[PDB]
């Protein structure tokens, strides 16, 4: 990861986590999805 | 004698006063261009963009 550049690996892999779009289950059957923000990326 | 330079100073402290126009004038003439173009790039699935 380098300072010099604009933006650095870190913050952008994190940013497309978070834009990934989560699905959040609870057996017994429920199974919500649900699409994440970007505001991170 | 003083009442007769008096009225010689007088009488030259009195005359008339000519008058100006003064008419100016202002001229201000802008002109301005420009041209900005250019590609951008971007994916969003993998964010990488330019």
């Amino acid at each position: 990861q380098y300072g010099n550049t604009g933006a650095s690996i870190g913050n952008v892999m994190i940013g497309l986590e978070e834009a990934k779009d989560t699905t959040q289950t609870k057996a017994v059957n429920e199974t919500t999805t649900t699409k994440g923000d970007y505001t991170k990326l | 004698d003083i009442m007769n330079a008096m009225l010689e100073v007088i009488g030259q402290l009195d005359i008339r006063r000519a008058q100006v126009l003064i008419e100016a004038l202002i001229v201000e003439m802008a002109e301005g261009d420009g041209i900005n173009l250019g590609v951008q790039w971007g994916s969003l699935e993998s964010g990488s963009v330019i």
